[PDB]
């Protein structure tokens, strides 16, 4: 089946230059058109770029024109994005989409996407999060003291999933993020990943 | 058989070839642009219009035989060879002449601009709507059809938009605005001119010769002059026979070509009728350059360069000629010509887009230089750390921080693990650079 | 005699930004019964009949004739055509319905809008590059605060007299 | 009395060229100035291209130098901007504008109603 | 570039009947060459990709429930659910792809049931954090119904409510409330009242 993976994103500082790589398979990469397109809260969806099936026609967003470059290699079926001189506004989750062939004659519009990646831009640093068990029925893990804030929590290991609330990170008045996930049960792991500080804490709850 | 050759050829003369070999020859009207539409057996013509029939598929690639390349000269198998493979029989080389009248003058002028002198002392005349004639004033100062590099063509890069090509042009068209020739001169018009001798100099291939030996006044061949100090660089016409693709003869006309055209008698019998020029045939030319007028022409060709066979070249010439005529008449100015010439040679560009970069040059010559830019960029758009490793009672995991010290890491890592609730003994290996901290 | 014909009969009068400049009897002038304005300092008019003559040729608006002056203030003045103070000669205008105006307007004639700093006393300045009214560069190119310096009367017959064409001949000693 | 009318444009693929009208009535064509600025939807109106009398005959901003042209016609009072190479970025509403000061040195800037142009960008087969 | 603005920014419905959200385009986005209107319905369900629902603003793409239709013409679209379902919780964007590519402000779509009973938890401070000098202390609210709720902490308060799951259609809450060691150790017993349409949790 039609996948798309992006990966490349992290915690860079302002000014900076990053490098987006989204890898396809299932379907011919050389055939079909590329766009990224990128999320933020206040945002929306914004197209950012597009480019072509042979790279011959390329396409920009109006306030990233001049800056981020897109290209793509084919016997690798890989599409990447350079990003140059970055600003506090371009902290989104990014896309890399497919065009269907020849939207001006059958129409179908992007129809593929990616599970994205979420690139931040800030003068602060990355730092380690730190696990907390919840003594408890309902039990439950805390991190606090993390950046940035994409973190993936799951509960042995994505074993259990029923009654898992995970809550979206509250930025702290010390320029910091914090979250709890909990579980309403009748041992229990819960498995805590930090990509930008490549921190993996596995946490055992116990009263 | 069916041949069609030009209208000044030696049409009888191949009709007499023909008949000893039946054989049946025309010369129809503008068939370089007839035959393409069309598709007769072969046809006689430059190698030029030869790449572009050959491309469309018109033309049947010939069988040679080595005996018989031997028996040419190499430079014209080499000029009727398109992608290494031969689609033509050269017949003769043709170039361009200065024929003078004697008793109008004894010596031809060395340079252009004394000719505009000598012409207010009678009061040069030449055909202008044909762009080959034109050409080797236009490219005496440097104007290229196709850059040549390594033996390869550039279709990219055309050279008609050199400030030589503009010195060229607005030349010519201040010797026409002198009242020195006219504009709407044509070939026949020049030819009966120089009959009678109105004129005194002119500029002519071969095949004008036997015409002029008919009117009976003294001619002499030479060079055609230089300009600003440059010599005219004359495109080498080869004239060669085609063979049609779908000839139901293509063996017999084959056959007539290699065994009856391409012999001593066959050429002398051709030239008696008009002048061929410098032929391919190597016997006959040898028994034919001790006349000055072979020497002349075969002097002109190796001054000029000879006509790339791309089959971007008709197009080439179609807009050229439009822009001598655009220059000649008078209706719009040299460097507005030459834009139009370089847009409309660009092979990629649809109807529409050439027609507005049209209009754009024509109304705002001002960034003429930037127009052509954007058209020739349209053009080639559309061508086709350290790491921590923590086991506690509790907390199990592993965590990666950008240290340039190692006692600055193992402090981060146990503030670290104190942050965390862990507290245990600690191992340090710097072969992989873990801090292993457990209880 | 003194060539007066080509200064005050000529039919092409050039713009006030580019007023025409010429190098050369006055009581038939004062009393030709055709002259609007006719008012001279430093001379008295009847007293005219002198090394360097100079005859001075624009159009302006009706309501900007009292700019050609010495000491005053004001866009032509400023910006087109400046008198010195201690000016000795003097200016000669009139109405140009008839020739300058035409109907459906008459926008050829210009003056100047903009300039960084006032002019010197007699001279002509000619530059049409773009204007700089802030601090960002225009590169010849216009945009926010990048204005073309030159505008045109609106000379249509309609208008009243304090808008109607005038022209001006300033003769200096 | 001044009344600019644009007319032209529509809807345009990528590449493709247009003739943008603009027909004056109340002064003629051969004035000061004559522009042609382009607005897009949620952003700020810019400058395209000027035709003048003085000077410089026609000036270009940066983006669209070469591409575009303008041009005017006195015997049908009209500026004519021709634009060709069109890209995506060109979709905007384009007005043909003056300035004209009325009596107080409070030019009064005289726009037209605007002609919309989409250069739209589909893939064909 | 065209932009689109969707309206309306968020609405809120119950199970079972019809909605209709709308968004107008700056110009007309119709094709000549084809007269096809050239706008396409996404919907991006929370922590989701984005998902296609319609092409053409009319025709409806592969695998969608009949439910979707799109409508609309000139410069005002509009996208009809007739049966909404719980999950068809979602943000939906209306997009244009003629001239270049935008997205529309999106239309977040809430999910409205019968109020339901809180379930209220405590989390008292681990030791580890206590270790680490500062303590927190968690008052947790699972599968309540509405948004609104009132937390009173009673001895710098951060409040975060998850997302309405489309399976059940409820909430849940935290607050935190985050001191000092010092400030942790001086005092003795910790509770949160909750005021709520559909109580006090305390510790020692
Ligand atoms: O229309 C220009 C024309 O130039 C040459 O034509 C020559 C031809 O080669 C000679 O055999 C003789 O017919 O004189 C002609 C003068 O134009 C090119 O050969 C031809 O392709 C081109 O169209």
């Amino acid at each position: 089946d039609v996948q798309l993976v992006e990966s490349g994103g992290g915690l860079v500082q302002p000014g900076k230059s990053l490098r987006l790589s989204c890898a396809a398979s299932g379907f011919t990469f050389s055939n079909f058109g590329m766009h990224w397109v990128r999320q933020a809260p206040e945002m929306g969806l914004e197209w950012v770029a597009y480019i072509s099936s042979g790279s011959t026609t390329k396409y920009y967003g109006d306030t990233v024109k001049g800056r981020f470059t897109i290209s793509r290699d084919n016997p690798k079926n890989t599409l990447y994005l350079q990003m140059n001189s970055l600003r506090s506004e371009d902290t989104a989750m990014y896309y890399c989409a497919r065009r269907p062939l020849y939207d001006g004659d059958y129409g179908y519009p992007m129809d593929y996407w990616g599970q994205g990646t979420s690139v931040t831009v800030s003068s602060a640093s990355t730092k380690g999060p730190s696990v907390f068990p919840l003594a408890p029925a309902a039990l439950g893990c805390l991190v606090k003291d993390y950046f940035p804030e994409p973190v993936t929590v799951s509960w042995n290991s994505g074993a259990l999933t029923s009654g898992v609330h995970t809550f979206p990170a509250v930025l702290q008045s010390s320029g910091l993020y914090s979250l709890s996930s909990v579980v309403t049960v009748p041992t229990y792991i819960c498995n805590v990943n930090h990509k930008p500080s490549n921190t993996k804490v596995d946490k055992k709850v116990e009263p | 058989l069916v041949i069609w050759i030009n209208g000044d050829k030696g049409y009888n003369g191949l009709a007499e070839v023909g008949k000893k070999f039946k054989v049946t020859v025309e010369h129809p009207d503008k068939l370089e642009e007839k035959f393409p539409q069309v598709a007769p057996d072969i046809i006689f013509w430059a190698h030029d219009r030869f790449g572009g029939y050959a491309q469309s598929g018109l033309l049947a690639e010939i069988t040679p035989d080595k005996a018989f390349q031997d028996k040419l000269y190499p430079f014209t198998w080499d000029a009727v060879r398109y992608n290494g493979k031969l689609i033509a029989y050269p017949i003769a080389v043709e170039a361009l002449s200065l024929i003078y009248n004697k008793d109008l003058l004894p010596n031809p002028p060395k340079t252009w601009e004394e000719i505009p002198a000598l012409d207010k002392e009678l009061k040069l005349m030449f055909n202008l709507q044909e762009p080959y004639f034109t050409w080797p004033l236009i490219a005496a100062d440097g104007g290229y059809a196709f850059k040549y590099e390594n033996g390869k063509y550039d279709i990219k890069d055309v050279g008609v938009d050199n400030a030589g090509a503009k010195a060229g042009l607005t030349f010519l068209v201040d010797l026409i605005k002198n009242k020195h020739m006219n504009a709407d001169t044509d070939y026949s018009i020049a030819e009966a001119a120089f009959n009678k001798g109105e004129t005194a100099m002119t500029i002519n291939g071969p095949w004008a010769w036997s015409n002029i030996d008919t009117s009976k006044v003294n001619y002499g061949v030479t060079v055609l002059p230089t300009f600003k100090g440059q010599p005219s660089k004359p495109f080498v016409g080869v004239l060669s026979a085609g063979i049609n693709a779908a000839s139901p003869n293509k063996e017999l006309a084959k056959e007539f070509l290699e065994n009856y055209l391409l012999t001593d008698e066959g050429l002398e019998a051709v030239n008696k009728d008009k002048p061929l020029g410098a032929v391919a045939l190597k016997s006959y030319e040898e028994e034919l350059a001790k006349d000055p007028r072979i020497a002349a022409t075969m002097e002109n060709a190796q001054k000029g360069e000879i006509m790339p066979n791309i089959p971007q070249m008709s197009a080439f010439w179609y807009a050229v000629r439009t822009a001598v005529i655009n220059a000649a008449s008078g209706r719009q100015t040299v460097d507005q010509a030459l834009a139009f010439a370089q847009i409309l040679i660009m092979p990629n560009l649809t109807e529409e887009q050439r027609n507005g970069f049209i209009q754009s040059l024509k109304d705002d010559p001002s960034v003429s230089k930037e127009i052509l830019a954007e058209a020739k960029k349209l053009n080639e758009h559309q061508a086709p750390t350290y790491k921590l490793v923590i086991n506690g009672k509790t907390l199990k995991g592993e965590t990666t921080t950008k240290a340039v010290d190692a006692e600055t890491a193992e402090k981060a890592f146990k503030q670290y693990a104190n942050d965390n609730g862990v507290d245990g003994v600690w191992t340090y290996d710097d072969a992989t650079k873990t801090f292993t901290v457990t209880e | 005699l003194c060539p007066f014909g080509e200064v005050f009969n000529a039919t092409r009068f050039a713009s006030v930004y580019a007023w025409n400049r010429k190098r050369i009897d006055y009581s038939v002038l004062y009393n030709s019964a055709s002259f609007s304005t006719f008012k001279c300092y430093g001379v008295s008019p009847t007293k005219l009949n002198f090394t360097n003559v100079y005859a001075d040729s624009f159009v302006i608006r009706g309501d900007e004739v009292r700019q050609i002056a010495p000491g005053q203030t004001g866009k032509i003045a400023d910006y087109n055509y400046k008198l010195p103070d201690d000016f000795t000669g003097c200016v000669i205008a009139w109405n140009s319905n008839n020739l300058d105006s035409k109907v459906g307007g008459n926008y050829n004639y210009l003056y100047r809008l903009f300039r960084k700093s006032n002019l010197k006393p007699f001279e002509r300045d000619i530059s049409t590059e773009i204007y700089q009214a802030g601090s960002t560069p225009c590169n010849g190119v216009e945009g926010f605060n990048c204005y073309f310096p030159l505008q045109s009367y609106g000379f249509q017959p309609t208008n009243g007299v304090g808008y109607q064409p005038y022209r001006v001949v300033v003769l200096s000693f | 009395q001044v009344q600019l009318v644009e007319s032209g444009g529509g809807l345009v693929q990528a590449g493709g060229s247009l003739r943008l009208s603009c027909a004056a009535s109340g002064f003629p064509v051969y004035r000061d100035r004559m522009a042609w600025y382009r607005q897009a939807p949620g952003k700020e109106r810019e400058w395209v291209a000027a035709i003048y009398s003085a000077g410089q005959q026609t000036r270009y901003a940066d983006s669209v130098k070469g591409r575009f042209t303008i041009s005017r016609d006195n015997a049908k009072n009209t500026v004519y901007l021709q634009m060709n190479s069109l890209k995506p970025e060109d979709t905007a509403v384009y007005y043909c504008n003056v300035k004209d000061v009325g009596h107080h040195y409070e030019y009064y800037d005289y726009w037209g109603q605007g002609t919309q142009v989409t250069v739209s960008s589909l893939e064909h087969h | 570039n065209i932009m689109l603005t969707q309206s309306p920014s968020s609405l809120a419905v119950s199970a079972g009947e019809r909605v209709t959200m709308s968004c107008k385009s700056t110009q007309s986005i119709l094709y000549n060459s084809n007269q096809k209107t050239y706008l396409a319905w996404y919907q991006q369900k929370p922590g989701q990709s984005p998902k296609l629902l319609i092409y053409w603003a009319s025709t409806r793409a592969s695998g969608v429930p009949d439910r979707f239709t799109g409508s609309g013409s000139g410069t005002d679209f509009t996208l009809t659910i007739n049966s909404v379902q719980p999950e068809d919780l979602a943000v939906y964007y209306c997009h244009q792809y003629l001239s270049a590519w935008t997205f529309g402000g999106g239309t977040k779509l809430e999910i409205k049931r019968t109020v339901a009973a809180p379930s209220v938890f405590i989390f008292p401070p681990s030791d580890e954090q206590l270790k680490s000098g500062t303590a927190s202390v968690v008052c947790l609210l699972n599968n309540f119904y509405p948004r609104e709720a009132k937390v009173q902490w009673k001895v710098n308060s951060q409040e975060s409510v998850t997302e309405q799951d489309s399976k059940d259609s409820t909430y849940s809450l935290s607050s935190t409330l985050t001191l000092s060691k010092a400030d942790y150790e001086k005092h003795k017993v910790y509770a949160c009242e909750v005021t709520h349409q559909g109580v006090t949790k305390s510790f020692n």
